[PDB]
């Protein structure tokens, strides 16, 4: 009569494939994505203050464009500048506009 | 809503190490990377019956 | 795969396990049953969850950084800020694509050592009172019921009391 | 080195078995002979493919960058140029070294693992019936001629057919 | 960790033994001992001090750099200048916090790796003179003195010699 005892590990019928070392696909018990992929498509307002440009420029809000008035001392952590954004003022240039535009958004 | 990590496509979840969402970034944020996926494995070798 | 238990000597795992990743199915005089073990079962859960810990939750803070799209052709300050960032992203890239590698080579290696260590310890209970089948099984040479069984795995298997038993059936004619 | 098997228990190879990695090595009353073991050779070579797979031939493209050379004194602009190219090329000089480090680190030890698993599955087969000698070889208790040699490497050696005869010759006085 | 010895079947270390990193206690009829074993100790500190060797007084000689702090506002040539910094003090930070964590991974496995070859070795040598106790240690079946004890340890123990006496007491009734 006597006993068998035997030793074994689990399985999955789900496993999922992981590239290693020596084998581009192995199939695991299991994994976790690293790499986020996704967004959902909206800016969070918290927990940073964020400052919607809205029509404006920073470097608009900073000048004083009339449409820009209600952005008169304000702060932001960040500042949001839009595509549809447009100067309607007086038209003007800023030699290295980019710096000014960083420094101050800095 | 309240999420730490910006870009411009929009707030991210920030639990992940990784990200190939934008490269322009703001606040605690995943690193950019090329890869659309990597599969880090939590589990050992699966041998099915 | 470097220890050679997990997709070697161990022919496949057992899917109808599901409270444990290690552990141990028998047959005796009164049946056969499988119970998971806890602890090894753990040791890997814990080195797994360690790699984690490392890698969920941990993100670097940037602020403000250097523009990455242009709108207008610049030239050689434009070139550099796109080489920098490009350089940067291939980089990061790389340690990413090598480190989730290395780690799956190692979370491989490592489950497959605490099966073995596990076959070993088991191995090593039993004496001269067992013999290795060599597919990650032991015959068992004397009568042992479900609390023999449960001292294997209890770890409070008596080896002396069976080994006259079991030696007279190990070396018969 | 990592195992122990080679430049470990076993004194050196052989430069004779040149159509296999690992191998058979035997001596018996018809004489003594040598078989390459195909499957652990074929394992070892698998995983080293692996390696050359991600190595070889994936490299990236790049085009328009920015200057590297240049044939006059510019200061502030030229030596963030030269800086981030020193820069960068000491970081994947860094990565290679270590690459190729990690990577003969683990080749030679999941070369010896290759070689231990074959020993162990050596070892199992013949039960009761061998001794391990220390240096890789079993000494065989019973009469083995090549059909008997070549069973155990084609993984079909019975040990219930030699088992009394073996125990006789071990147990003796 | 991976082999399973240290902190494993090895239940703790001995902190009495302050002339080598692995060695041998016994028991026997004229009392109890230690000695450390000289080949793998060297053994483990050979590999730790071959890391060594790579990291340490290997710096790399830099000299004229970029500006990396600033006493005014300047915008777009300033943000590139610190991001560069920035972006090169990460991966750098990265590389070494990988390594560390990788070096000493593999240095605890290495460790363990010598402690259990030195088990093997010496498990092989006594063949069927002695049986594993399951916490590194072996209880021999014969008597065994210090010249005895002595041969094991100098790796010169002669199991032919004490077979038959050792058999007898292995197998009794
Ligand atoms: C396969 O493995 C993955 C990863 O091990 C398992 O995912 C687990 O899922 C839970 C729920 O999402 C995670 O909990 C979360 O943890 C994070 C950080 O630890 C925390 O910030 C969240 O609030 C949340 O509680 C958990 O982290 C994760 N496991 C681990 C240890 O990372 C998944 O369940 C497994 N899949 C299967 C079907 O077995
Ligand atoms: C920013 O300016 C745009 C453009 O002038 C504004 O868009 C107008 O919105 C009004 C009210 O809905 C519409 O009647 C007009 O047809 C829009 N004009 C154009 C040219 O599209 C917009 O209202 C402003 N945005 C904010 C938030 O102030
Ligand atoms: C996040 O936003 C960027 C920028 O808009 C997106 O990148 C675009 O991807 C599309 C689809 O392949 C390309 O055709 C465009 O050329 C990309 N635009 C730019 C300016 O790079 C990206 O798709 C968005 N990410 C996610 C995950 O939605
Ligand atoms: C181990 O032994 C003790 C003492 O009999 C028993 O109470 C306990 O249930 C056993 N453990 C398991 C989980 O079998
Ligand atoms: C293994 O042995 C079996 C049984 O005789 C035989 O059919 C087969 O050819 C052998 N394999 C090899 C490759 O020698
Ligand atoms: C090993 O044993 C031999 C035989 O007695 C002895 O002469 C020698 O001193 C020992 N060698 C060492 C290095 O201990």
């Amino acid at each position: 009569p006597g006993a068998t005892l035997c030793l074994g590990h689990h399985a999955v019928p789900n496993g999922t494939i992981v590239k290693t070392i020596t084998n581009d696909q192995i199939e695991v018990t299991n994994a976790t994505e690293l790499v986020q992929n996704s967004s959902i498509g909206e800016i969070c307002d918290s927990p940073h203050q964020i400052l919607d440009g809205e029509n404006c420029t920073l470097i608009d809000a900073l000048l004083g464009d009339p449409q820009c008035d209600g952005f008169q001392n304000k702060k932001w952590d960040l500042f949001v500048e839009r595509s549809k954004a447009y100067s309607n003022c007086y038209p003007y240039d800023v030699p290295d506009y980019a710096s000014l535009r960083s420094l101050v958004a800095s | 809503c309240n999420s730490e990590c910006i870009t411009p496509n929009g707030s991210i979840p920030n639990d992940k190490p990784f990200q190939n969402v934008n490269r322009i970034t703001y606040g605690a944020c995943p690193r950019y990377v090329k890869q659309s996926t990597l599969k880090l494995a939590t589990g050992m070798r699966n041998v099915p019956e | 795969g470097i220890f050679g238990a997990i997709a070697g000597f161990i022919e496949n795992g057992w899917e109808g396990m599901v409270d444990g990743w290690y552990g141990f199915r028998h047959q005796n005089s009164e049946g056969r049953g499988q119970a998971a073990d806890l602890k090894s079962t753990q040791a890997a859960i814990d080195q797994i969850n360690g790699k984690l810990n490392r890698l969920i939750g941990k993100t670097n803070e940037k602020f403000h950084q250097i523009e990455k799209e242009f709108s207008e052709v610049e030239g050689r300050i434009q070139d550099l800020e796109k080489y920098v960032e490009d350089t940067k992203i291939d980089l990061w890239s790389y340690n990413a694509e090598l480190l989730v590698a290395l780690e799956n080579q190692h979370t491989i290696d490592l489950t497959d050592s605490e099966m073995n260590k596990l076959f070993e310890k088991t191995k090593k209970q039993l004496r001269e009172n067992a013999e290795d089948m060599g597919n990650g099984c032991f015959k068992i040479y004397h009568k042992c019921d479900n609390a023999c069984i449960g001292s294997i795995r209890n770890g409070t298997y008596d080896h002396d009391v069976y080994r006259d038993e079991a030696l007279n059936n190990r070396f018969q004619i």
